[PDB]
C-alpha cells in the first residue's frame, strides 16, 4: 500500500487507482464491527433498510411490527465506540403508523426531506421527514410486496409498486395518479427496480418466474423478457422465456446500470445484459433463498463490483462479473431480510428476523 | 369451529396453524406467511380458538 | 501430545459423572494451558462431543466449555466465533433439532447454560458484542426465562 | 411432501386443468380405467359444450 501512496504522490498511478483499490481492499476486509453498535427499537424483524443517497448519513428501517425507525449513522461522539442512535420513529403511537409490516422504505432521491414506505397494509405512504407526518397515501387493492422510486429521474417522480396483483402500479408524485399500470405479468410482482442509467427503464420480477423490462413511457408493454437460455429452448411466448425456475424475488441493477442481477427461488442468481436481457451465464453457484416475499440485496459502488446477497442467516459477497464467492458475513441469528451498502466508507448494514441491525465495517 | 385464523401481524386470512402438544400442555400457533410464532400453556379443554385467543391477548398486552 | 488429551477428555465426558472429577480436570487445565493449538484441539473435541446424542455427555462438554471460557480468553474469541452453533447445540433453540435424553440431564444443561450465559454477559459482554447479541436474542426472541 | 423445497402447498383445481389432464390420458389407460374411449372419454365428463 505504501507502493500505492508512492505511485499517487509521484503521479505514476491516477488517484482513481488508489481510491478504487483501497475500496476493494476495504470491502474484502469486511468483518463484524469491533467498536460499532446500532440502537435496537424494532420489536420484529427488519424487512428493509435504506441509507439516503445524498450525504449517506441517515438510515431508514422498516420492521415487521410496522414501525419505521430513522437512525443517524455518524459518530457524533468523540469515542471510537458508538451506537447509531435513532433520530426519529414512526412508532406504534404515531397516528399514521403502518398497521402491518413495512416491507420497503426508500429515501426520496435528490433530497432527504421526504421518504416513502410501503406495507402489507396495502398502503404506500409518503412522509415528510421534517414534520414526520404523512404527506400522501396511495391505497392498493392488494398487499404491496415492493416499491421503488427512480434514483435518476429529474423529470418524472413515479413510484413503481409491485403488489400481489399481477399489475405493476406507477404512482405519480406529481398530480397523484396511481391509475397507470403495466400488464404482462401473471402472478405477484415480488420485486421492482428502476434502472440507474436510463430514466424510464423499470425492471419487474414476479412469481411467474419472469423478469420484464419496461419503458414506462411506451404504450406497447415490456421491452425485454429475460430468458435463461437466450433461445436454446425457444417457444412461442406464452409460458417460456422464464428468468428463473422459481419465483424471481429480487432485482438489483449494477452500479453502472449496464447489467441486472436477479435472484430467484430456484436457488440461483443470474446476471443479465440490461440492454437486450441476454444471460451472461455468470455462475454464482447456489444462492440459497426461499423467501416468499421480495428479497432486498445491493451491489457495491466505487470499487475496482461486489454483490451482497442475504444467504440464510448470512451475507454472501460475490464478484458480480466473475461470480467468485468472496465470503460469508456470519453474525445474524435468523434469516437475513435486507442488506444496504454505504458506499462512502464501504460499510454494510444488515437487517434480519432477529430484530437486529448489524453493521459490518472494514477491519 | 375454525382452526385456521387470520394473523394479527400480517393480516393473512387462514394463514395461522395451531399445534396442540397435549403431552407438554403447550399450544403453538404459527403464521405460515410472516413466520410469527407464539407459545401458550394449554389444558385438555383448550382448543385452537383459545391458543389464537392467548396470542391476541399477548399481542395487545405487549403493545401497551 | 494429542493422544493423552483425547483420552482424558473421553474419560471426563463418557463417565457421566454429576460433577467434574477434580484432579483429571486439573490435568486438563495444565495441559490445555500448555499450548494454544492444543487448547483449540480440546475445543474441537468439545464441539464434536456436543453434537453427539446424550444429554449427560452434552452436559459434561458444556461444563468443560464453561471452565475454559471463564479460564481462557482466546477460548472466548474462538467460541464466540460460532456462538450461533453453540447456542443451537446447548439451548436447543431450533425446533427441528431437539436436545437428546435423559430429561434430567437435559434440564440441568438448560439451567446451567442459561446461568453460564448470564455470567458471560455480565463478565465478558462488553469485550464481545456478539455475546451481547446472543444474550439479547435468547432473552427476547426465544424468551428464555432467566429467572427459572 | 412436495417434490421441490417450495412449489405449492394447496391449489384450487379448476375444471380447465382437469380437462387437460384427462385429454392427455391414453386410449389404453382409459380402457384399463374401465372407460371405453369409443363411447366415453374422461375429458368428455368436463362440460365444455352445454
Ligand atoms: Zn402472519
Amino acid at each position: 500500500m505504501l507502493g500505492f501512496l508512492s505511485a499517487r504522490q509521484t503521479g505514476l498511478e491516477d488517484p482513481l487507482r488508489l481510491r478504487r483499490a483501497e475500496s476493494t481492499r476495504r470491502v474484502l476486509g469486511l468483518e463484524l464491527n469491533k467498536d460499532r453498535d446500532v440502537e435496537r427499537i424494532h420489536g420484529g424483524g427488519i424487512n428493509t433498510l435504506d441509507i439516503e443517497p445524498v450525504e449517506g448519513r441517515y438510515m431508514l428501517s422498516g420492521g415487521s411490527d410496522g414501525v419505521i425507525v430513522l437512525y443517524d449513522l455518524e459518530n457524533s461522539s468523540r469515542q471510537s465506540y458508538y451506537t447509531c442512535k435513532a433520530v426519529c420513529s414512526i412508532g406504534r403511537d404515531h397516528p399514521d403508523v403502518h398497521r402491518y409490516s413495512v416491507e420497503t422504505v426508500q429515501w426520496y432521491p435528490h433530497d432527504t426531506g421526504m421518504f416513502t414506505s410501503s406495507s402489507f397494509d396495502k398502503t404506500l405512504k409518503v412522509w415528510d421527514t421534517n414534520t414526520l407526518q404523512t404527506a400522501d397515501v396511495f391505497n392498493f387493492e392488494e398487499t404491496v410486496y415492493s416499491h421503488h422510486m427512480s434514483p435518476v429521474s429529474t423529470k418524472h417522480c413515479l413510484v413503481a409498486v409491485g403488489t400481489r396483483g399481477p399489475k405493476v402500479q406507477l404512482c405519480d408524485l406529481k398530480s397523484g395518479s396511481c391509475s397507470h399500470i403495466l400488464q404482462g405479468h401473471r402472478q405477484e410482482i415480488l420485486a421492482v427496480s428502476w434502472s440507474p442509467r436510463y430514466d424510464y427503464i423499470l425492471a419487474t420480477a414476479s412469481a411467474d418466474s419472469r423478469v420484464k423490462l419496461w419503458d414506462v413511457r411506451r404504450a406497447s408493454g415490456c421491452l425485454i423478457t429475460l430468458d435463461q437460455h437466450n433461445g436454446k429452448k425457444s417457444q412461442a411466448v406464452e409460458s417460456a422465456n422464464t428468468a428463473h425456475n422459481g419465483k424471481v424475488n429480487g432485482l438489483c441493477f449494477t452500479s453502472d446500470g449496464l447489467h441486472l442481477l436477479t435472484v430467484g427461488t430456484d436457488n440461483r442468481m443470474r446476471l443479465w445484459n440490461s440492454s437486450n436481457g441476454e444471460n451472461t451465464l455468470v455462475n454464482y453457484g447456489k444462492v440459497c433463498n426461499n423467501s416468499k416475499k421480495g428479497l432486498k440485496f445491493t451491489v457495491s459502488c466505487g470499487c475496482s463490483e461486489f454483490v451482497f446477497v442475504p444467504y440464510g442467516s448470512t451475507i454472501a459477497v460475490y464478484t458480480v462479473y466473475s461470480g467468485e464467492q468472496i465470503t460469508m458475513l456470519k453474525g445474524h441469528y435468523k434469516t437475513v431480510d435486507c442488506c444496504v451498502f454505504q458506499s462512502n466508507f464501504q460499510e454494510l448494514y444488515s437487517g434480519s428476523r432477529d430484530c437486529n441491525i448489524l453493521a459490518w465495517v472494514p477491519s | 369451529l375454525e382452526t385456521q385464523f387470520t394473523c394479527p401481524f400480517c393480516n393473512h386470512e387462514k394463514s395461522c396453524d395451531v399445534k396442540m402438544d397435549r403431552a407438554r400442555n403447550t399450544g403453538v400457533i404459527s403464521c405460515t406467511v410472516c413466520l410469527e410464532e407464539f407459545q401458550t400453556p394449554i389444558t385438555y379443554l383448550s382448543e385452537p380458538v383459545d391458543v389464537y385467543s392467548d396470542w391476541i391477548d399477548a399481542c395487545e398486552a405487549a403493545n401497551q | 501430545m494429542d493422544q493423552k488429551l483425547s483420552k482424558l477428555v473421553e474419560e471426563l465426558t463418557t463417565s457421566g459423572e454429576p460433577r467434574l472429577n477434580p484432579e483429571k480436570m486439573k490435568e486438563l487445565k495444565k495441559i490445555c494451558k500448555s499450548s494454544e493449538e492444543q487448547l483449540s484441539r480440546a475445543y474441537r473435541l468439545l464441539i464434536a462431543q456436543l453434537t453427539q446424542e446424550h444429554a449427560e455427555i452434552r452436559l459434561s462438554a458444556f461444563q468443560i466449555v464453561e471452565e475454559l471460557f471463564v479460564r481462557s480468553h482466546q477460548f472466548r474469541m474462538l467460541v464466540v466465533s460460532n456462538f450461533q452453533e453453540f447456542l443451537e447445540l446447548t439451548l436447543g433453540t431450533d425446533p427441528a433439532q431437539p436436545l437428546p435424553p435423559p430429561r434430567e440431564a437435559a434440564q440441568r444443561l438448560r439451567q446451567a447454560t442459561t446461568r453460564a450465559v448470564e455470567g458471560w454477559n455480565e463478565k465478558f459482554g462488553e469485550a464481545y458484542k456478539k455475546l451481547a447479541l446472543g444474550y439479547h436474542f435468547l432473552r427476547h426472541n426465544k424468551k428464555v426465562d432467566f429467572q427459572d | 411432501h412436495v417434490n421441490e423445497d417450495s412449489q405449492e402447498k394447496k391449489i384450487l383445481l379448476s375444471p380447465e386443468r382437469v380437462h387437460e389432464i384427462f385429454k392427455r390420458i391414453s386410449d389404453e389407460e382409459c380402457f384399463v380405467l374401465g372407460m371405453e374411449p369409443r363411447y366415453a372419454r374422461p375429458e368428455w365428463m368436463i362440460v365444455t359444450v352445454l
